[PDB]
RNA sequence: CAACGAGGAAUUCCUAGUAAGCGCAAGUCAUCAGCUUGCGUUGAUUACGUCCCUGCCCUUUGUACACAC
């Protein structure tokens, strides 16, 4: 088969991520969906779209959504870009050659921050699962995983090798000793979430849910447990929403610091922090009226040391920001907003006055976007493309360059079409208005106010183009002719129900209209004849398509399935269930019975109309695919979605016993090696110090598991099971029994792991010598005789030491119970009433017996 | 958490008792007991058993409930016996009896201590095969 | 080892030694009587005499010497 | 006396004897103890 | 060696809203894991017949012959 | 001037009145006589262990009441 693929994607400038700024104002790296694009603020031309080397839609593209980019981060000097995606992976690229250097999957959910540290070679990454991982770049390895937060890492701040400090989407800020990787000090920052973190070395600043911004003093050289990071006071903002990024600078040329808190909505609150001279010369002024009350006033600091500044607003909702500074009169701040647009503002400040009632944007890159989701896409014969938006941004892109060359202002526009000669656009809006535009001249040929009483929903030209059909939610369809280049309403068909799709056949034959009442009706255009009524879809029914032979129609709806109908008798053929949310649009190919359907769950799907298979399952969008349009000839198809994207699609095993034996042999070899080393040390310290042994290096596996040999043998002796322990001890020969006795003799000098394994040592040792008693008492060596005596003394001392406190506790606890009894048990002198009282007050337990 | 990491078992013990973290309490008592066997009237270190000596009624009733359900093992029973012993030798016996609830605990853990006394006494009994093997090894010449 | 062609020498219990002794003697008498002039009684007599004195002219103790020598080899 | 279940709700008390507190268990042991309780319910 | 059930579960994990792939896979595993409708001889130096299919064509042939007579 | 002197690679079955040898009868509504089923006579070798390999199965709270583990 001649399958499909993706040629190019565009329409996005700023997506659901952050932005990094690079100096030459300068350029900007930001996110498109799953690929990063670089822009020069000066002009705004797309100078780079760094993308994955595999086209989404190819043979090896995997069966899921692609990983949306979610955090840009840049190493300036050594020229790297660490970008991180929504599945958790981190790709590190060199910006010179634009290839992938490092892949750093690691995480389990989407990631929220990156940071290079010690400028090169180290990258720390925080994610929507609460881990935060340190990575080395010279080893390609996750070094450390700091794991104690609970919800989602909202920010952190590190210095090199000793201290990190993170704050997460619970209420908690944490300080991490990066030598031990244990959390040192934990506070509750804000009572809900904690969304911000910034610090200029003395003061730390955090923000939470609503306007309460908290100043902290971190004293890194502190020694107390609670008090490495203390809280110094709160203050307020003007926004009652989530401040979610704070960032600082030190402008030179005096020395000064500025920080911003961007908000959820539309607003960045900028702040100047002042200097120690005006701290000292402002302290007395609030210390006026002359001291317990004045000390309470001086303690209740934030408004003192912090100074608000020019509160920069924007038109849309703010997603990310970053700035640069010179002279303290060029706080030059780039800002990517949600409705895709970047904006380069710059506030001046004459070091006392900010010299403006409201700041000024110096650049704005917004030409290659829409600011809303494209509710309708269209195409020329083959050359141009039509994108229809809610703000009014009709845009005429071109296929061969992916640049909008022509754009207008219409309104809440949901459907549009071209006109068959090209260079002319019809469009209908969500109120009762229709509009006409062109390509060479300006916007409005004419608008028709009161084109319909209510929301228009779908229009269609005839194949010659002179006559178009508009169906609207005022329960009417209308017909319009082109009189000479103006619209002529002549007839109108009022239905009982809100018509929401129209279509004609591609040979002027049928008019199929989709009603809100779960059905479609097929009419004859030449008679308004009411040929057919196709029924049985069971929810209101979206896009129709008529085939090129005018024999076969498709019918999409919100029932998550498309139905194929034969138009000769109105008989159904398939009812194939696609698309688990809602099929928004469905379109045939030009010459074939193959078709495409794009749906509300971020997927387009390629089907055939003969076997009714799914030919292909294309997976490049991220959100609700609102429209798609096929070429008139040739058959390449464009699809446009809710993530502001427009994309083209073209054609192409030991056991117990022997484990204990090998553990015993290496353990006792290490043990008597160290004992020979100690005898060598005593002889070369008691004799002429001219020589000694060189070095016994400790065993590989013993230093690899970090265990003394007694502990190594002790845990493998633990790890054999009780059912095969009497076999594990019976398999081993008498030489291993003798070195087992050496092992027990050494282990009851370390009285820590003697007392934690007393019954195990007793059981194993007594079975060993009880089984090997005949040979043991025939061995003739005073070393083993002294060994047995030493083991006997230390073992029996440990056992009598534990049963001493056992017997003590028995007699003490029964004394306690008995003195409680003789204090207040009861008063019976008569033995029969006494025994009946004790029988009524006894402990009962009921048992299931068999008779 | 910082005390349990860096060592320091007495203030770790009283924080585990205040927070009522029972597995951490067993760990701080087991670690302090093991290092008490290591180093060298007093059974824990002196600061920790003074910290046991100065806790009040509801704290020692939850401590003895912890000792009660640790004593049902034959493994975790030594820690329970050392804690019961230091409570017994650092508190007042009339106070311990007249605390409301301290008979439904000590009657629960008298028979378990008797079971362990029987088991460890039989271990001492069958520990004399070493003595028999030594008298044979000395008869060998 | 899954079929790694390596042999390991084992000892052999006395019931297996008596079993394999009677087997070696009798089938040696059969093949020694296979198509010669002698019968099974005379070949078995020669076999039992030579095996009694241990002459290394018998099938049976030549087979024993081969089995013991292979065990000595890949001991 | 035999070790039943805990008389609190932030506590988990196994019949071994080892009482664990839910505030002191990490999330790995929380998932592991939940699956183990699911096994002991399912049998 | 290993069970026909274990090999059948392995074949289902091997083969894994298309329809004809499932028609092909189901027909393939049916005519593979049905060994009693072929006949296999033993090569002295192997599917040698299809008994049920030969039987049904031999009896449908004489069935239509009998109805014709 | 054809075959053949105990039958290759592989493969199947088998543990005591068993494998195998031996004959004698019957012919029981299905099946069988190109044989089938009985009946006695003679009667062993080697395992009777093990989960190492190949597989198949079971359990993974001890519950059922002490003691013990």
């Amino acid at each position: 088969y001649q399958r499909f693929e993706q040629a190019a994607a565009f329409g996005v400038i700023a997506s659901n991520a952050n932005c990094v700024w690079i100096p030459a104002p300068g350029q900007l790296i930001t996110s498109a969906l799953e690929d990063v694009n670089i822009w020069d603020i000066k002009t705004g031309d797309l100078v780079s779209k760094l993308s994955d080397g595999l086209p989404p839609g190819a043979s090896d593209a995997r069966g899921a959504k692609p990983a949306e980019c979610t955090y840009l981060e840049a190493h300036k000097d050594t020229d790297l870009l660490a970008v991180g995606y929504a599945d958790g992976v981190i790709k590190v690229w060199d910006l010179m050659s634009k290839t992938v250097l490092l892949n750093f999957n690691g995480h389990k959910a989407a990631i929220t921050l990156l940071q290079f540290d010690g400028t090169g070679t180290r990258l720390i990454s925080g994610s929507k699962d609460s881990n935060i991982i340190v990575w080395d770049l010279v080893g390609e390895v996750g070094l450390y995983k700091l794991r104690s937060h609970k919800d989602s890492i909202t920010g952190f701040w590190c210095q090199g090798e000793d201290w990190l400090i993170s704050t997460s989407k619970d209420g908690m800020i944490k300080l991490w000793d990066l030598k031990t990787h244990q959390c040192i000090e934990t506070h509750i920052a804000h009572t809900g979430e904690c969304w911000g973190l910034a610090v200029k070395d003395d003061l730390l600043i955090t923000t939470g849910t609503d306007s309460q911004v908290k100043i902290w003093k971190l004293d890194i050289e502190n020694d107390k447990m609670g008090g490495k990071l203390t809280e110094m006071g709160i203050f307020e903002k003007q926004s009652k929403q989530r401040g979610l990024k704070i960032e600082f600078i030190t402008n030179s040329s005096d020395k000064t610091s500025f920080f911003y808190i961007q908000n959820a909505d539309k607003t960045i609150e900028t702040f100047r922090i002042r200097k120690e001279e005006e701290i000292a010369r402002g302290l007395k002024k609030r210390e006026k009226r002359l001291l317990t009350e004045e000390e309470i006033a001086k303690s209740i600091y934030s408004s003192f040391i912090l100074h608000p500044f020019q509160t920069i607003r924007s038109l849309y909702k703010i997603k990310s920001a970053s700035w640069t500074t010179v002279s303290s009169s060029k706080l030059e701040l780039v800002l990517t907003t949600s409705s895709n647009t970047i904006e380069y503002y710059s506030i001046p400040y004459e070091k006392r006055d900010p010299t403006s009632p409201a700041p000024l944007k110096t650049h704005t890159i917004e030409l290659q976007g829409q600011r809303t989701d494209v509710r309708s896409i269209d195409i020329s014969d083959d050359n141009k493309l039509l994108a229809t938006a809610s703000n009014g941004s009709l845009k005429i892109w071109n296929i061969k360059t992916h640049k909008c060359i022509r754009t207008f202002e219409c309104g809440y526009a949901l459907t549009c079409k071209f006109l068959p000669g090209g260079l002319l656009v019809i469009l209908g809006t969500r109120n009762g208005e229709l509009q006409l535009f062109d390509l060479a001249s300006s916007s409005l040929l004419d608008t028709i106010e009161d084109a319909h009483d209510a929301a228009i929903w779908s229009l269609d030209l005839t194949s010659d183009g002179k006559r178009l059909v508009t169906g609207s939610a005022d329960k009417t369809v209308k017909f319009w002719d082109f009189k000479v280049l103006k619209l002529h309403h002549d007839t109108t068909l009022e239905l009982t129900d809100d018509i929401l799709c129209v279509r004609v056949s591609p040979d002027d034959r049928y008019l199929a209209i989709s009603l809100l009442d779960n059905t479609v009706k097929v009419f004859f255009l030449d008679s308004m004849k009411f040929y057919l009524s196709l029924y049985g879809h069971k929810l209101p029914v979206l896009s129709i398509d008529i085939s090129f032979d005018s024999k076969m129609i498709i019918t999409s709806s919100a029932d998550k399935n498309i139905k194929i109908w034969g138009l000769d008798f109105g008989d159904c053929h398939k009812s194939l269930f696609a698309h688990q949310d809602s099929i928004m649009n469905v379109k045939f190919l030009p010459q074939s019975h193959n078709f495409f359907s794009c749906s509300k769950d971020a997927v387009v799907k390629y089907w055939d109309g003969e076997k009714f298979e799914c030919i292909q399952k294309l997976y490049a969008h991220q959100s609700e695919v609102w429209a798609l349009a096929v070429a008139t000839d040739g058959g390449f198809v464009v699809s446009s979605s809710h993530d502001h994207s427009i994309r083209i699609w073209e054609e192409t095993s030991l056991k117990a016993g022997e484990r204990l034996m090998e553990a015993l042999d290496l353990g006792i070899a290490e043990i008597e090696g160290l004992e020979a080393y100690n005898r060598d040390m005593k002889l070369w310290q008691r004799k002429k110090l001219g020589e000694a042994p060189i070095k016994p290096q400790g065993n590989a596996v013993l230093i690899a598991v970090n265990k003394t040999p007694e502990q190594y043998i002790m845990d493998t002796l633990l790890r054999i099971r009780m059912s095969q322990l009497e076999d594990a001890l019976m398999v081993m020969p008498f030489s291993y029994v003798l070195k087992f006795l050496k092992f027990i003799d050494t282990v009851m000098q370390n009285k820590t792991l003697l007392h934690s394994h007393l019954p195990l040592i007793c059981k194993n040792l007594f079975f060993i010598i009880k089984f090997n008693h005949k040979e043991l008492v025939s061995q003739k060596n005073e070393e083993l005789k002294l060994q047995i005596n030493r083991v006997k003394t230390e073992l029996r001392s440990a056992l009598k030491s534990t049963e001493d406190d056992l017997g003590f506790n028995v007699q003490g606890l029964k004394f306690v119970k008995q003195q409680w009894n003789l204090r207040h048990n009861y008063e019976f002198v008569d033995e029969y009433d006494q025994q009946e009282k004790e029988s009524n007050s006894a402990r009962k337990r009921v048992f299931g017996t068999v008779i | 958490q910082n005390y349990m990491s860096k060592g320091d078992w007495t203030n770790a013990f009283l924080l585990a008792m205040t927070l009522d973290h029972p597995m951490r309490l067993f760990n701080v008592l087991k670690r302090a007991l093991g290092e008490s066997r290591s180093r060298q009237e007093v059974i824990f270190n002196e600061e920790l058993d003074q910290a046991i000596s100065i806790l009040n009624d509801e704290q020692l009733i939850l401590l003895m409930k912890r000792c009660r359900d640790w004593n049902t093992n034959a493994k975790t029973h030594t820690i329970a016996q050392r804690t019961i012993r230091c409570i017994l030798m650092h508190h007042n016996i009339a106070k311990l009896s007249e605390i409301p609830g301290m008979v439904k605990i000590v009657d629960a853990i008298i028979p378990y201590t008797q079971r362990h006394f029987t088991r460890v006494d039989n271990l001492v009994e069958q520990s004399y095969i070493l003595d028999y093997a030594l008298v044979e090894m000395d008869k060998l010449f | 080892g899954g079929g790694a062609a390596r042999r390991q020498a084992v000892d052999v219990s006395p019931l297996r030694r008596v079993n394999q002794a009677i087997a070696l003697l009798t089938i040696g008498a059969r093949e020694a009587a296979f198509r010669n002039i002698k019968t099974i009684a005379e070949t078995l007599a020669e076999e039992l005499i030579n095996a009694a004195k241990g002459s290394s002219t018998s099938y049976a103790i030549k087979k024993k010497d081969e089995l013991e020598r292979v065990a000595k080899s890949n001991r | 006396y035999n070790v039943g279940k805990a008389e609190k709700d932030g506590e988990i008390r196994l019949k071994n004897g080892v009482a664990m507190s839910k505030e002191e268990l990490t999330r790995e042991d929380k998932n592991r103890l939940r699956r183990a309780l699911k096994r002991k319910r399912s049998k | 060696a290993g069970s026909q059930l274990k090999n059948l579960k392995a074949a289902l994990k091997a083969r894994g809203y298309d329809r004809e792939e499932k028609k092909k896979a189901i027909a393939e595993i049916r005519e593979e894991f049905n060994p009693f409708e072929i006949k296999a001889a033993r090569n002295k130096r192997i599917a040698v017949g299809k008994p049920g299919i030969s039987k049904q064509i031999g009896e449908e042939q004489r069935k239509r012959a009998f109805e014709a007579r």
